C-alpha cells in the first residue's frame, strides 16, 4: 500500500455529556425578593412578625 | 407534567416577597419556505 | 497665532506588491483550534520505469504539502486628551495616517518575505547601467531561469525593479540614438515598457529591501546529508505529524557570518528540469531561511538528488538537484557586496492570510469596536475605542491580523546587480 | 447539528440583540403601572 497522504485531527462538536443532578430542595423552599439592597455588606436584616398566643 | 420545565424567564424580581409564578417555557415558531410538489387533477365538474 | 485648515500634504507611498498579492481568508472557528496554521497539497509527481517484467517494483504514492500560518496583530494604539485643543485638531487625520501606515506596513512586509526568501538569485558582476540592454538581459534571466526550471506561471509574472535600476533601464532605453514606440515613451515617461523579457508586468517598487553582504567565508558542509520528501513523520509520542516541504536544515563547518536571507549555492550542485529531470547549466540557489545552532542552517529549496539511492522512487520523484552533499563541497555565497535587489516572482508564489478580531463580542462591554477597511491592500482590521477617567482620556486602537507566506520559495527569485568583489 | 443548540443559539442571539429595549419597556410599564419610586438602593437607614 503505502500511501502517505496528509494527516488531519478531527474533533466533533457532539458533546458527551456526563453530569445531570437533581434539585429537589430549592424547588420545594419558597423564593422572596425584598427591594431592600441595605442587606448588601452590613448585618440589616428583616423582621417578620410570628404568629402570636 | 411531572418534569418541570425552566426557560429564561422576563419577569426577573418582580419585588415585593412572593415571586409566585414560575414554571417558563417557549414555544419557536419558524418559517420554511420551499418548492413543494403540487398535483394538477381535473376537476369533475368544470376546469382543472 | 492665526492658523489655517489646508493641509500640506507632504507624502504619498504606492503599495504594488501588496495589491498582486492574493489573499485567503480561511475559517476562524476551525482556525482557533488548528493553532492558526492551514495545510495544502503539493502538485503531485509520479515515477517512471521501463521493461517488461516488474514484480515486487510497485511503488506506492506520496503527496507533500506546505503550511500556511500568520504571526501577530499590527496596531495604532494611541491616546487622547480630552482639552488639549491640538489633540482635539488631528485626531481624524491621525486615523487617515493611521490607515495609511498599515497598509505600508502591509507591503513592506510582502516584499522583505519575497526577497529574503526567494531561491531564484539572478546576479550580475556589473551594474545595469554598464552595458547597453542589460536591464533586459535581467529580466530575460529571471524569464529563462523559471522556463528552464518548468515552474508553474499560469496565474502570471512580475518584476519589480527598484528607482535605481528602473531609471538605469530608462537610461538605457533613451541612449539608443533612435525614437520608435519604445524609447520615445521612455523619453516622454519614465515607464520602461508595462512588459519587458517575456514578463507580463514589470514595475517599479520604492520600498524594495537593499540586501546586506554576508561576511561568510570558507565555509564547507559538516558530513553528506540526504534529505527526503516526506508528507509526515512519527513523533516521540507515535502520532503522525506533517512536514513542511519548503525547508531542510543543512549542518555546515560553521555558520559564521549567515544571516538570514542570505543567498548561496553549493559547489557540483546544479538544478534540474523539475519535470523531466534534466540537469541544466546553472547551479542550484538557495536561500537561508534561519540559522539554528552555530553549525546548522535552513535553506527553503529542500534538496532533493537525483542521484541519491537511499530514496525510495516516489521520493526520488521528487527531485530538484543532480547530486547530494558530499561532506566536503563548498558552499560559496551569492551576495558578496550590499545591492538593493530587484525581484521577481510567479503571483502565485505569495498570499496573504487574514483573520478577524472580534471585539464586538458581547464580552467587551464599554469599548465600541467597529470594522474598519485598510485601503490600497485589500485587508479588514477592527477600529476600538474606549474612554478613561483614571486619566480623562480616551484610548484608540486600529489592529490588523494578516500574514504573509511564502507558498513556492522557489517561484520567487531576486535579481542582484553588481555582485563583484 | 443539535436542534436544541440551534434553537437555542438563534434565541441567545435574539435575547442579547433586544436588550436594552426591552429593558427600557419593562421600565415603562412598571413606571406607568405599579410606581415611580426606586426604594432598591436607599442605604439610608
Amino acid at each position: 500500500a503505502l500511501n502517505e497522504g496528509q494527516i488531519v485531527t478531527l474533533a466533533v462538536d457532539e458533546i458527551i455529556e456526563t453530569i445531570s443532578a437533581i434539585t429537589p430542595m430549592a424547588q420545594k423552599a419558597k423564593k422572596y425578593t425584598p427591594p431592600a439592597a441595605s442587606m448588601q455588606r452590613s448585618s440589616n436584616t428583616i423582621w417578620m412578625p410570628v404568629e402570636q398566643e | 407534567a411531572d418534569d418541570i420545565p425552566s426557560f429564561q424567564n422576563p419577569n426577573d424580581w418582580v419585588f415585593p416577597w412572593l415571586t409566585q409564578d414560575t414554571i417558563q417555557i417557549a414555544e419557536f415558531y419558524e418559517v420554511v419556505e420551499k418548492k413543494e410538489t403540487a398535483f394538477i387533477y381535473q376537476d369533475p365538474v368544470t376546469g382543472e | 497665532t492665526l492658523a489655517v485648515d489646508e493641509i500640506i500634504e507632504t507624502i504619498s507611498a504606492i503599495t504594488p506588491m501588496a495589491q498582486k498579492a492574493k489573499k485567503y481568508t480561511p475559517p476562524a472557528a476551525s482556525m482557533q483550534r488548528s493553532s492558526n496554521t492551514i495545510w495544502m497539497p503539493v502538485e503531485q509527481e509520479s515515477p517512471t520505469q521501463e521493461g517488461w517484467d516488474l514484480t515486487d517494483k510497485a511503488t506506492g504514492l506520496l503527496e507533500l504539502n506546505v503550511a500556511v500560518n500568520m504571526g501577530e496583530p499590527d496596531n495604532d494604539f494611541f491616546q487622547l486628551r480630552a482639552d488639549d485643543l491640538r489633540d482635539e485638531t488631528a485626531y481624524r487625520r491621525r486615523i487617515q495616517s493611521a490607515a495609511r501606515k498599515l497598509a505600508n506596513n502591509v507591503e513592506l512586509k510582502v516584499a522583505n518575505m519575497a526577497a529574503e526568501m526567494g531561491s531564484l538569485v539572478i546576479t550580475s558582476p556589473d551594474a545595469i547601467g554598464t552595458n547597453t540592454a542589460d536591464a533586459w538581459n535581467f529580466v530575460a534571466d529571471a524569464e529563462e531561469i523559471m522556463f528552464s526550471r518548468e515552474l508553474n506561471r499560469d496565474m502570471g509574472t512580475s518584476y519589480f525593479f527598484n528607482p535605481q535600476d528602473y531609471k538605469k533601464a530608462g537610461y538605457d532605453l533613451t541612449k539608443r540614438d533612435i525614437f520608435g514606440r519604445i524609447p520615445e515613451e521612455a523619453y516622454r515617461d519614465g515607464t520602461i515598457q508595462r512588459q519587458v523579457a517575456g514578463f507580463d508586468d514589470v514595475l517599479r517598487s520604492p520600498k524594495l529591501p537593499v540586501l546586506t553582504k554576508s561576511t561568510a567565508t570558507g565555509i564547507t558542509v559538516s558530513g553528506a546529508q540526504s534529505f527526503k520528501p516526506v508528507a509526515w513523520q512519527l513523533d516521540n509520542d507515535g502520532n503522525k505529524v506533517n512536514v513542511d516541504n519548503r525547508f531542510a536544515t543543512v549542518t555546515l563547518s560553521a555558520t559564521t557570518g549567515m544571516k538570514r536571507g542570505d543567498k548561496i549555492s553549493f559547489a557540483g550542485v546544479k538544478f534540474l528540469g523539475q519535470m523531466a529531470k534534466n540537469v541544466l547549466a546553472q547551479d542550484a540557489t538557495f536561500s537561508v531561511v534561519r540559522v539554528v545552532d552555530g553549525t546548522h542552517v535552513e535553506i527553503t529549496p529542500k534538496p532533493v538528488a537525483l542521484d541519491d539511492v537511499s530514496l525510495s522512487p516516489e521520493q526520488r520523484a521528487y527531485a530538484n538537484v543532480n547530486t547530494s552533499l558530499a561532506d566536503a563541497m563548498a558552499v560559496n555565497i551569492l551576495n558578496v557586496k550590499d545591492a538593493r535587489t530587484n525581484v521577481f516572482w510567479a503571483d502565485d508564489a505569495i498570499r496573504i492570510v487574514s483573520q478577524p478580531i472580534p471585539a464586538n463580542h458581547e464580552l467587551f462591554a464599554g469599548m465600541k469596536t467597529t470594522s474598519f477597511s485598510i485601503p490600497d491592500v485589500g485587508l479588514n482590521g477592527i477600529f476600538a475605542t474606549q474612554g478613561d477617567i483614571s486619566t480623562l482620556s480616551g484610548l484608540c486602537r486600529i489592529a490588523l491580523w494578516y500574514g504573509v507566506n511564502a507558498t513556492r520559495p522557489e517561484a520567487i527569485g531576486v535579481g542582484l546587480p553588481g555582485q563583484t568583489a | 447539528e443539535n436542534r436544541l443548540e440551534s434553537i437555542l443559539s438563534r434565541f441567545d442571539a435574539d435575547w442579547t440583540a433586544s436588550d436594552e429595549a426591552r429593558r427600557e419597556a419593562k421600565n415603562d410599564l412598571f413606571f406607568s403601572r405599579v410606581s415611580q419610586w426606586d426604594d432598591w438602593l436607599s442605604q439610608y437607614t
